[PDB]
């Protein structure tokens, strides 16, 4: 017959490899595709979808998992005093292992854009207060003090009748994608850090909580890709399925 | 504005002026099967009027230590009304919703409620707590009618899953301090034309306080949450006798 | 910076009227956002807040001791005293005169504490 | 083209560029699936739209 | 009133270590905790206040956590300097109650 | 004449999109942006409980440049997530033990029986695609062994095989597989055998009518349209195989759609086709820290 000549890879089964196959069923037609709500083309469009973060990841006893949802914010001495931190690299272990982002950043190796978390006041009406919510890129350390974290990237959050804000976190990146920061040489790609600040105290008249609580609702912004799918390190089941 | 709204359909009007704007499940309204799409051949039945109406189903208490509760729609309304009498008739429904959860407090009562809805909202048992038990979950906590579930383990939303994640379904929060009242228009989500109103329920409707109630003594200490809604292009086919379950 | 001084008699035999008298040294005490409390430590045991005083008059007292306990604020000299009433055995103990922010569990800064025993 | 269209992504508005070598076509490669994307379903899923500029609470 | 229970009542661990020492209400106070520190024979010194708030002047390694019921204090390495009585001080209701003291020493 | 059966006249079944789909090829571009000192416009303010996301972007926050971003979103979408290969089934044939002794298995088909498929498939709730099955034979030790394996897709409702000997072997109309274990792995494409238009992982319901009695509780979430039949291996022969045998099956999906997107399972499997959890072991999504004021 024709001459042919088997090449280097012949006979191997790549997983990822994609091409055709011997049908089993000839002359076989699926049931049609009727219109179903909410079809997904594209994970990017998960991501782009607010979901809470876990910024107080402190508790672990199985009944106060759900305080995990929601940070404190109470009367203050009215001395810039810090509030919460976290880091900002979505596919590092912390808060961000809540959200749908980083779920999702677990099957891919590679991101890059600009993130956005919304924080919603969940306290009284009669409440009020202002709040610095600040990014720091890499290389500087965690502030010790409100002073240090205004010199770097930061929103001044007012309640009111508008109960969210949102800060955006920018790509502000030496490289075009970012590998998941971790502890080790591969702390290079950290993303930095959100500090939370007392602008001025939280106020209330008499008669209404002296605490309130604050949700976290991380996303991407729309110039958010990854690339590189690979096997999550977020849940690592470990057991067999009866 | 955008904060006032009536919400008018059938005989029923609900008035709303501390309220959001107004979420359409995935971008589309309830609407009614196409020929293309529909596969069965007798003729649906619309009421269109004595069907597509508000129901309020019953009223929970918001305590500072709720876990949460969830119904199943559409079976919270498989025994009321004419929706009922017809759910029971026929053997195929098909139809949206429009959900209205009303929860008011005073400008000095605090709280936050996330009000999400998941279609194919499967519930797991504990499996006895270590693991071992191949159990399932008991009818009545599958389909609870219109008294809903209080929620066991909210965090999992007893089926293993974050809660944190839900709000990667339709949904809205009511925030004490901002609206007292969330709106969700569903459309019809399955992959069948039509089904079943007694077997299959088309999702779930879930209430759960992720920020705690909160308050000084001497305020009103009892916040109920009430549940409406309104089932929307409502069709039924396949007429037989009348059945429950 | 603030400072605060305490004087008062060392030995007050029971029945006596037990009382104290707090300065503050470095400040104002008519301060819109501070309290003045006092606190009682018994010998080897824990602590025990008593009252506080708002420097328009207004108290705070301790449920445990809401009778037997008067403080007053005299502003003109930025003080304020404390005075117990049917002193018993289970009265002596070191005071402590502190400034306060309610609703923060707040108590800074202290005094340098004196220690008066019950005894005749 | 005398294959039966037996994929499972038959009509779904969309073009693919796939590879076949039998009359069935859901035995075809994967191909290159359209880059289209509708965030706003999920994401902004309200009935009256906002600007960003906007207070959306009005 | 509501009592505040602490644990554990003493404590004994060397440099270096992590300290935790929890104090838990009855009821709900939400952030209404102080913790203080007292060396033996001196006042008590003001470490945390609204259970979260590091004191300006209080190192770093003191750290309050928690809110509602349960509230910890955690010595991130144990100090030859941190030999003292620690309480937890709720303020509800306008009304201050201190915590049993637990005395951490080296 | 009838005014309100006028008015209405016509079953729109339009299903009235608010929004379309765009072409997106690559993330946006971010543009020039300077300082803006105003009022009444005030983009960072939202209101997180209309249920939507922030529509704030970079260039009303700060003072962006312009970047050209030409970064592909081509392997975030759906036909890249799942067009991959993974274990989803596992069969032995030994020589000695209980399972599978008489030299031949059936396999109910169901990818809910590995955590790491599962787990990818479990982020939707419906999904319509045409599978592509690779079967690798080979010993425990993993030797490859010249053996002749016959693969039957025995559809629902048609003979299961009772022994290596059955008839139900002769395969006249049930689609088969011989392959020698020398060969390289055997590979096959199946369509969308749905009765419905897509299977889905969650069905909460029952499959019959009836009182649900506790007896029958394990007949909730079962989906017929699932289940789509057995894959039974056989040896090729009349007489016991004298290799011990393992049959590892990987599926990749192609031609994906994916309706209904859901929270991401966190907690560990226990059972297959049901959310069962160990709720004495109950765990957070994430790594918890020391305190929310420190990392
Ligand atoms: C010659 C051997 C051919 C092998 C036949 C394999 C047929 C596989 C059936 C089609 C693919 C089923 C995909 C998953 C469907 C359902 O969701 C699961 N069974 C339930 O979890």
């Amino acid at each position: 017959g024709f001459p042919t000549e088997l090449k280097p890879g012949t006979n191997q089964f790549l997983t990822t490899d994609d091409g055709v196959s011997a049908p089993i069923l000839p002359n076989f037609h699926p049931t049609p595709c009727i219109h179903i709500p909410g079809e997904v083309r594209n994970l990017l469009e998960l991501c782009q979808v607010e979901t809470i973060l876990e910024v107080n990841n402190v508790p672990t006893n199985a009944t106060s998992l759900m305080e995990r949802l929601r940070f404190p914010v109470s009367a203050q001495a009215g001395k810039g005093e810090l509030c919460a931190v976290f880091r900002a690299d979505p596919g590092r272990d912390g808060p961000w292992q809540s959200t749908m982002l980083g779920q999702l950043c677990g099957y891919y190796t590679q991101w890059s854009g600009s993130l956005e978390v919304t924080f919603m006041f969940t306290g009284s009406f009669m409440a009020t207060g202002k709040m610095l919510i600040a990014y720091t890129p890499p290389g500087g350390p965690l502030p010790k003090d409100r002073a240090t974290a205004m010199l770097g990237t930061h929103v001044i959050w007012d309640f009111g009748l508008q109960s969210s804000v949102t800060l955006v976190i920018p790509w502000i990146s030496n490289t075009h994608y970012r590998a998941h920061a971790r502890d080790g040489v591969f702390d290079y790609y950290t993303t930095g850090l959100v500090s939370i600040w007392y602008q001025t105290n939280y106020v209330v008249p008499i008669g209404a909580p002296n605490t309130a609580y604050i949700i976290a609702l991380a996303a991407a912004q729309k110039n958010f890709t990854m690339k590189l799918c690979k096997d999550t390190s977020h849940i690592l089941q470990t057991a067999s399925i009866q | 504005s955008d904060r006032v709204a009536q919400l008018t359909i059938g005989n029923s009007t609900i008035t709303t002026q501390e309220a959001a704007n107004i979420i359409v499940g995935y971008g589309e309204w309830p609407s009614y099967c196409s020929d293309d799409d529909a596969t069965a051949v007798d003729k649906p039945t619309r009421p269109d009027v004595s069907v597509n109406r508000f129901y309020t189903l019953d009223t929970k208490l918001w305590e500072k230590s709720s876990k949460g509760w969830y119904w199943k729609f559409p079976d919270v309304l498989t025994e009321t009304g004419v929706f009922g009498q017809n759910a029971q008739f026929h053997y195929l429904y098909r139809s949206g919703f429009c959900i209205h959860v009303q929860c008011n407090a005073s400008k000095f009562h605090q709280g936050a409620l996330l009000v999400a809805i998941l279609p194919e909202y499967v519930i797991g048992t504990v499996a006895g707590g270590t693991g071992t038990e191949d159990s399932h979950p008991p009818y009545i906590q599958t389909q609870p009618g219109a008294d809903g579930f209080e929620l066991q383990h909210p965090y999992v939303l007893d089926a293993g899953i974050p809660i944190s994640q839900l709000t990667v379904c339709p949904h809205q929060w009511i925030n004490l301090r901002t609206n007292n009242c969330a709106t969700i228009i569903v459309p019809y989500m399955n992959t069948l034309p039509f089904d079943s109103a007694l077997n299959h329920c088309n999702f779930g409707l879930l209430v759960v306080p992720i920020s705690p109630l909160d308050f000084d003594q001497g305020a009103t200490p009892v916040i109920p949450i009430t549940i409406t809604l309104a089932p929307m292009c409502s069709e039924f086919a396949g007429l037989r006798q009348a059945v429950t379950q | 910076q603030l400072q605060l001084q305490e004087s008062g008699p060392g030995l007050v035999k029971p029945s006596e009227t037990l009382s104290l008298t707090c300065t503050v040294s470095g400040g104002s005490i008519s301060s819109s956002s501070y309290y003045w409390g006092w606190i009682r430590q018994p010998p080897g045991k824990g602590l025990e807040w008593i009252g506080s005083i708002y420097y328009s008059g207004s108290t705070y007292y301790n449920p445990s001791l809401k009778s037997r306990v008067t403080i007053s604020v005299d502003t003109s000299k930025n003080q304020f005293s404390l005075k117990l009433s049917s002193v018993t055995a289970a009265d002596t103990a070191v005071y402590y005169c502190a400034r306060e922010i309610t609703m923060i569990a707040w108590f800074d800064p202290w005094g340098q504490g004196t220690l008066v025993t019950v005894s005749s | 083209s005398h294959e039966n269209s037996n994929s499972a992504t038959e009509g779904s508005t969309i073009n693919y560029t796939t590879i076949n070598y039998y009359k069935d076509s859901y035995a075809a490669t994967a191909g290159k699936q359209s880059l289209k994307q509708d965030p706003d379903k999920f994401a902004n899923p309200v009935k009256d739209i906002f600007t960003e500029m906007a207070a959306p609470l009005k | 009133d509501i009592q505040m229970t602490q644990s554990p009542s003493s404590l004994s661990a060397s440099v270096g270590d992590r300290v935790t020492i929890t104090c838990r209400a009855s009821q709900g106070i939400r952030n209404d905790l102080g913790w203080y520190q007292q060396k033996p024979g001196k006042a008590p010194k003001l470490l945390i206040y609204a259970a979260s708030s590091l004191q300006s002047g209080v190192p770093s390694r003191f750290s309050g956590s928690g809110s509602g019921t349960d509230f910890t204090l955690t010595i991130s390495s144990l100090q030859p300097e941190d030999f003292a009585t620690y309480y937890c001080l709720q303020d509800y209701n306008y009304l201050l109650t201190f915590g049993g003291g637990t005395k951490v020493e080296i | 004449r009838v005014a309100d059966m006028i008015e209405s006249s016509i079953g729109n079944s339009v299903s009235r999109a608010l929004t379309q789909a765009l072409p997106a090829p690559t993330g946006q571009n971010t543009q020039v942006s300077s300082h803006r000192l105003d009022t009444g416009e005030v983009p960072a303010l939202q209101a997180a409980e209309i249920g939507a996301s922030s529509n704030t972007s970079d260039e009303s926050m700060i003072e962006t440049r312009c970047v050209l971003n030409s970064h592909s979103t081509a392997e975030t979408t759906l036909d890249s997530f799942f067009s991959r290969a993974g274990l989803v089934g596992e069969i032995d044939l030994p020589l000695e033990g209980t399972t599978n002794p008489n030299g031949y298995a059936n396999w109910d088909i169901d990818i809910t029986g590995y955590a790491q498929m599962r787990r990818k498939v479990e982020l939707f709730t419906y999904m319509r695609f045409d599978a592509e099955f690779t079967f690798v034979a080979c010993t425990p030790t993993g030797q490859v062994v010249p053996q002749l394996l016959q693969y039957m897709f025995v559809p629902p409702g048609a003979p299961k095989p009772e022994s290596r000997e059955s008839l139900a072997w002769q395969t006249a109309t049930n689609p088969s597989v011989f392959v020698k274990l020398t060969d390289p792995p055997a590979q096959v494409s199946v369509p969308f055998m749905s009765p419905a238009s897509a299977y889905q992982w969650f069905y909460d319901g029952y499959p019959t009518f009836g009182e649900h009695k506790q007896e029958k509780d394990l007949e909730y979430g079962a989906c017929p349209n699932n289940m789509m039949g057995t894959f039974s291996v056989r040896t090729v022969g009349s007489s016991k195989s004298k290799y011990a045998l393992v049959v590892r099956i990987y599926m990749r999906m192609k031609h994906v759609r994916a309706w209904i997107p859901r929270p991401m399972r966190n907690q560990n499997y226990l059972f297959k086709a049901n959310p069962n959890y160990a709720g004495d072991s109950i765990k957070p999504t994430g790594t918890s820290r020391n305190a929310i004021t420190t990392l």
